[PDB]
């Protein structure tokens, strides 16, 4: 009984983070810390204590934790939560995020940050709510219930050097975008949970009874693209992923709405728990579409990072590119090529969350984004150009980082499933390295193309170096020791990729 | 022994504190630091060379972790020593230390010395990866790591944006090479279901009894990745237009590290290349065309570097040659020698840079045989390795050798493309030193003029067990000796009027400058892929997917301001579409 506690805490924290604004403006970053942390230590203490290395997979359902209360029996909806080793890790990383975007949020002194903190603690929990839930109505619910806090600290607390009709427009593609793919798979849970009620007289949400509803191929299929459409807006999986670097450029200039609510992709894990065991066959038939628009989102998001002259752009665009990456992994019914991409789905959120911190220290330092107004800025700052270059390394795919483990076991289980896909997205690593170089020559080499590039700019302070530092060391770990991690995620994997292909 | 683990964590012990040193420590410091790590690692594979020998030579086996364990993928983090190992490590590290040395000396007064030899640390720490590895996966780490630091060693003059470029360059080339490689990875794995060096040589066989296709794939991937590294054809750009970094940067490069490693890999899979003996005659093919480009495109070049640059590219050419008419032993031999030879080229022209000044062109000088006596010596000694001067050089011996093999195994191309490429050789060498020097006893610049000499060729490479024995002498010694000395004497006779004439000839001036652009490659590798590429952004750079997604919200807009029109606020027209639509309902009501 930790999981109803592990929604619970972030948004109580977030409640008296608010509520604790009267005793002062430096209070409630404490509060946010503590809850952070407090969230991040229970599940480390679940982690520890769950055994995932031991368990061998027994058939789906089968879940470490479970709880069950009735919320609407009228539908017979309840609040239904469960926990195994792949939703451990995904919680664990939304843990390790929201620290990290409480953290970088420090010295945000100023009025209403007790409701820019409820509003981050409202997104992590939400997050944590839906990677928890296995009641299809509440994972709907979680689902969707980021988008407000999201929205409004977008719309008003985003880039504040951009007009306000910019970061309102951008929220509101955001909302849209998002919400009206969630519809749509609300749409087919309750198409789903209507068959299931025909078919059989039984009426629930529950997914383990889900499970076994006999339908047709079409309405598998429509069904399996009702949730591959909300999966797809929040992968992002082009054409839909043009909500994503408007979303990041007009986030708040600290960089921690960012680390709270995008680096983390539910969607991945929503397509491995949903698609794949709700729908096998039609994912079967449809794997070879995700596939190729897999292969587009790499070279397209390729393309898309060395064309900007803005570096939160290009990180964005990296990040449709390995989610490309990401995406053919799914698909495969490869055991190597999903504990692959757990790995790109855990390296991704770290390289990404130090690419995006140390963007917003640039930001802070220079005052603009523009790398056509800079240059020669290793002459200038003492540790910012060294990180980011170990970072562009990083999500470069150079061994010795988590993300060439991802991205390579990624590679191997497709070759064995798929070798011309695999093929054209190891030229798409060729791609990476190029736009990486490109960034980093933009930004730090070569000479000073203006005058703020050319003064020795501020060093950086301890907590925000000290947390790169860490998610540098987790990431030189997860590519030189990667097996904690597929000990944890093997028996989750397995149950899904075993339900997967016997099904077929 | 616990040692191998030792020769990796050395250097990288140095690059990290190098790195988080930032420059705040003296010169001697960092010197001691990065040059002690390094000299550890050379001492440490002393000690194992000679436990190595202690024994019957047997391979040594030091794991350390799993480092990936999914089902059947079991990918071990595991270290291998044998007689190839041990002479590649021992290459690697005496002369990456002789380097070191000289780089101490050289880069005093230079912004940047602790993470110049950070960066160092960190390439000779990839390469010893990359050498000591027992499974493909963890050679690729070392494979990775060594084009990491040879893209942060070419550009260590960041402020010049040609240097930048010029790294730029060697990385993307070099990952081409290492994603063929990756390729010969995948293939080996969902054929084999190992990576491992000596399982794969022993499940080969049984697996490929049937078909042969993929195997052939995988070596020609694993030849493309060797290109890749080695600067060989077709991936070959990069070494040419990528000199202009430091001077040491240049020397470990061509000697120490980063073009030895694909003459190591193709030798280290050799079992896995005689299973396609057309894969392997393909190597000696590549390695005969790209001695020929490199020995025609050397003569022409008019700077020091470049010619030097050329000749490390003739001189892989030889090895590669040499792999291809299997002549193991003698293609890691003349991997030593020239190792020894062009460091110690790399150390002098580095020596005869600071001596002038702004790096000058070569036509306009001369007569520094009396200014510059020492510099002069180790050039003529270090071209003479170069151009296989007969009984007082080992470069001649280990060309010897190499020829031997092709003697050996009847092939006539390839034999006659390396007696034209050693003439070739003879004449653009023997061009460049009479150009240049004609018209403070450093110790590694002792060191490796004695290492020039027949004293390096007196070293044998503990190659028997590892690699298989090579399989009419006397009038081959005697055809080398003459090539090489009527080229010499040729270069001699030469080099001024009848060269300015044949020059400035219409068919001599295209063709000269015809080599002197790579043979064209650089501008034939643009318009096919560099332009194509930076077009392809410029078409991309506003989103068109993006924009195609947002055209709902204008057919909404456009939709909704068209509606707003019917607002009009008259109520004689709310009368009129109540009737009107009081029409259609009927009207639809009695239709159905
Ligand atoms: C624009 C944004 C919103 C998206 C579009 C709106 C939703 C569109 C849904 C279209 C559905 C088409 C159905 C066509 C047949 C209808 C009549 C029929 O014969 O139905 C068959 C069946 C009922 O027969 P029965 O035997 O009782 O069912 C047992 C099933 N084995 O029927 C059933 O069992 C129910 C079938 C339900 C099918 C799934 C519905 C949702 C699918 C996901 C959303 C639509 C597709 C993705 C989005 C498109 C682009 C936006
Ligand atoms: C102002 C803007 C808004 C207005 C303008 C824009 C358009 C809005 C409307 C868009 C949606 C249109 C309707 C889509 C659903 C169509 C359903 C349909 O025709 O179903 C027929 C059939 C039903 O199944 P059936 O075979 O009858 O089953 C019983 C026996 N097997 O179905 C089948 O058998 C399966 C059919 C599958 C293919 C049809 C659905 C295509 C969806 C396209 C979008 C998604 C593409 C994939 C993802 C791309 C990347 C995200
Ligand atoms: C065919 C058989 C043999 C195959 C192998 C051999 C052929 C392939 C060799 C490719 C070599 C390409 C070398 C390109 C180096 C470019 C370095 C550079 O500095 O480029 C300039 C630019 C730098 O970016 P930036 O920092 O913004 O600088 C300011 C802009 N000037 O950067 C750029 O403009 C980016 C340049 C991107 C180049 C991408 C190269 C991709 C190579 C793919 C090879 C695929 C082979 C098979 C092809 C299909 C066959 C069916
Ligand atoms: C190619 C590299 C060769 C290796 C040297 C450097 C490796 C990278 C160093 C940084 C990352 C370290 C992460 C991995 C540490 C070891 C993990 C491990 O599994 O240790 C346990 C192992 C004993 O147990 P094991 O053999 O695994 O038993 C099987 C389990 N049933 O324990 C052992 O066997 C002992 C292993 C000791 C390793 C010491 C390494 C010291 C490194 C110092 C410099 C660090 C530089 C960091 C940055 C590198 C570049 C990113
Ligand atoms: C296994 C053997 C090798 C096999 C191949 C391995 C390849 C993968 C290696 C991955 C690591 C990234 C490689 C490239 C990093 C380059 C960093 C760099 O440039 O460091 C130099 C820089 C100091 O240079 P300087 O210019 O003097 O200072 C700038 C301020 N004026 O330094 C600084 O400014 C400070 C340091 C910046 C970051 C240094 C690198 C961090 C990542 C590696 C160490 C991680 C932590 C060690 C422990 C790991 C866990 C055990
Ligand atoms: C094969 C070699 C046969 C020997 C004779 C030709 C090479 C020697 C020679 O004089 O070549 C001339 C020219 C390169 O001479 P170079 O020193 O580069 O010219 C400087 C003056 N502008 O080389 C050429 O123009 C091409 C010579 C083709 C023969």
């Amino acid at each position: 009984m930790l999981l109803p506690w592990l929604i619970l805490i972030p948004f109580i924290g977030g409640f008296l983070c608010w509520q604790t604004e009267r005793f002062g403006v430096k209070v409630p970053r404490w509060i946010a810390l503590i809850t952070m942390g407090l969230t991040l230590a229970l599940s480390l203490q679940l982690w520890l204590q769950g055994g995932y290395s031991l368990t061998q997979s027994a058939g789906i359902p089968q879940w470490q934790s479970e709880f069950d209360m009735p919320w609407i029996p009228r539908f017979g909806i309840s609040i239904h939560l469960a926990i195994d080793g792949l939703s451990l890790l995904m919680v664990v990383l939304t843990g390790l995020l929201g620290v990290l975007a409480v953290l970088c949020s420090w010295k945000e002194i100023e009025k209403y940050q007790g409701f820019f903190h409820l509003n981050l603690m409202w997104i992590l929990g939400g997050v944590i709510g839906v990677f928890l839930a296995i009641d299809m109505f509440l994972f709907f619910f979680f689902w969707e219930m980021m988008l407000v806090p999201m929205y409004f600290l977008i719309a008003l607390w985003g880039h504040k050097a951009s007009d306000g009709k910019t970061r309102i427009t951008a929220a509101t593609k955001f909302f849209i975008y998002t919400q009206a793919s969630g519809l749509v798979m609300l749409i087919a849970i309750l198409a789903l949970v209507f068959v299931h009620y025909n078919a059989t007289g039984v009426w629930t949400f529950n997914y383990e009874e889900l499970l076994n509803t006999p339908m047709s191929s079409g309405v598998e299929y429509l069904l399996m693209l009702g949730f591959f459409i909300a999966f797809a807006v929040k992968m992002p999986v082009v054409p839909l992923h043009g909500w994503l670097p408007d979303a990041h450029s007009q986030a708040p200039t600290a960089g921690s709405v960012d680390l709270a609510g995008i680096l983390l992709k539910t969607a991945a894990y929503g397509l491995l728990r949903f698609s794949l065991p709700l729908f096998p066959n039609a994912s079967a038939e449809f794997a070879p579409i995700a596939m190729w628009l897999g292969v587009i989102g790499i070279f397209y998001g390729a393309w898309m990072a060395f064309a900007q002259t803005d570096i939160k752009r290009l990180i964005a665009y990296t990040s449709v590119s390995h989610m490309g990456f990401v995406l053919i992994a799914i698909y495969t019914g490869s055991q190597l090529a999903y504990q692959g991409a757990v790995i790109q789905m855990i390296a991704h959120g770290l390289s990404a969350a130090g690419l995006f911190i140390l963007c917003g220290q640039l930001y802070e330092r220079i005052h603009t984004r523009d790398m056509r107004m800079m240059g020669g800025l290793w002459s200038k700052m003492k540790w910012l150009p060294a990180l980011s270059l170990f970072f562009a390394v990083a999500t470069l795919g150079m061994p010795g980082t988590g993300n060439f483990v991802g991205e390579f076991m990624i590679l191997f289980g497709s070759f064995q499933v798929v070798p011309v896909i695999t093929v054209i997205s190891t030229f798409g690593l060729v791609f990476a390295s190029v736009y990486s170089l490109a960034m980093l020559h933009r930004a730090y080499f070569g000479k000073a193309k203006s005058q703020i590039a050319s003064q020795e700019l501020p060093g950086m302070s301890l907590r925000e170096l000290f947390m790169i530092l860490l998610l540098v060391v987790l990431l030189v770990l997860l590519g030189f020791y990667p097996q904690p991690i597929l000990d944890t995620s093997h028996s989750a994997i397995g149950n899904i990729q075993q339900w997967f292909v016997n099904s077929v | 022994m616990n040692m191998l683990a030792l020769t990796i964590i050395l250097p990288l012990i140095g690059f990290v504190l190098l790195a988080f040193s930032r420059g705040r420590w003296s010169e001697n410091v960092s010197a001691i630091v990065g040059v002690g790590s390094v000299g550890l690692a050379a001492l440490v594979t002393a000690f194992i060379g000679v436990d190595f020998f202690a024994n019957g030579e047997q391979t040594y086996s030091q794991p350390l972790w799993t480092w990936m364990s999914v089902g059947d993928f079991n990918i071990g983090f595991n270290l291998v020593l044998d007689g190839l190992s041990l002479t590649m490590l021992s290459v690697v590290t005496g002369v990456g230390f002789l380097i070191h040395m000289y780089a101490s000396w050289y880069m005093r007064g230079e912004e940047g010395y602790s993470r110049f030899f950070a960066y160092t640390n960190l390439f000779i720490a990839s390469m010893v990866v990359l050498v000591l590895a027992d499974n493909l996966l963890l050679m690729y780490l070392g494979w990775e790591g060594v084009g990491l630091c040879s893209y942060l060693l070419i550009g260590f003059y960041y402020t010049d944006p040609k240097n930048g470029a010029a790294a730029m360059k060697a990385f993307v080339v070099t990952r081409v090479g290492d994603v063929f490689l990756a390729f010969a990875l995948f293939i080996l794995y969902n054929e084999l279901g190992t990576l491992n060096f000596r399982e794969m040589v022993e499940l080969a066989p049984a697996h490929f009894a049937d078909g042969n296709n993929m195997l052939m794939w995988a070596t020609l991937m694993l030849l493309g990745g060797a290109v890749g590294k080695s600067a060989q054809l077709p991936l070959q750009t990069w070494l040419a237009d990528a000199m202009a970094g430091p001077t040491p940067v240049s020397a470990l490069i061509h000697a120490a590290t980063m073009v030895t490693a694909g003459v190591y890999l193709i030798a280290r899979t050799h079992g896995l290349f005689l299973m396609t003996p057309e894969v392997l005659h393909l190597v000696g093919i590549v390695g005969a065309v790209t001695l020929l480009l490199a020995g025609f495109a050397a003569l022409v070049q008019t700077d020091i570097k470049r010619v030097l640059a050329y000749s490390t590219m003739s001189q892989i050419g030889y090895m590669f040659l040499a792999l291809g008419v299997q002549a193991w032993d003698a293609a890691i031999f003349h991997l030593m020698t020239h190792a020894f030879f062009k460091a110690l080229l790399f150390l002098a022209s580095g020596s005869v840079i600071l001596a002038c000044h702004h790096e000058q062109n070569i036509f306009k000088m001369g007569g520094l045989r009396k200014s510059i006596p020492l510099v002069y010596l180790c050039f003529l000694v270090g071209g003479a390795a170069l151009s296989a001067l007969p009984l007082v050089t080992a470069g001649f011996f280990s060309k010897d050798e190499i020829l031997a093999g092709a003697m050996a195994n009847g092939h006539i191309n390839l034999m006659v493309a390396g007696l034209v490429g050693a003439f070739m050789t003879s004449l653009y060498t023997f061009r460049m030193i009479f150009i240049v020097f004609h018209g403070t006893h450093s110790l590694p610049l002792i060191v490796l003029l004695i290492l020039s000499t027949f004293v390096g060729a007196l070293i044998v490479p503990p190659l028997q067990g590892v690699l298989p024995q090579t399989t009419s002498m006397l009038t081959l010694e005697i055809t080398s000796g003459v090539v090489a000395v009527v080229g010499i004497l040729l270069a001699a006779w030469l080099w001024r009027t009848l060269v300015t004439s044949i020059a400035n000839s219409a068919p001599g001036r295209l063709l000269s400058t015809w080599w002197y652009n790579a043979w064209g490659f650089d501008w034939l590798y643009d318009k096919v892929f560099v332009k194509p590429f930076l077009g392809i952004a410029w078409l991309l750079k506003r989103d068109p997917l993006n924009s195609m997604m947002n055209i709902p919200a204008v057919l909404s807009r456009f939709a909704g301001k068209g509606l707003l029109l019917s607002e009009n606020g008259y109520l004689r027209w709310y009368v009129a579409s109540m009737s009107i639509g009081a029409v259609v309902v009927l009207a639809l009501l009695m239709v159905l």
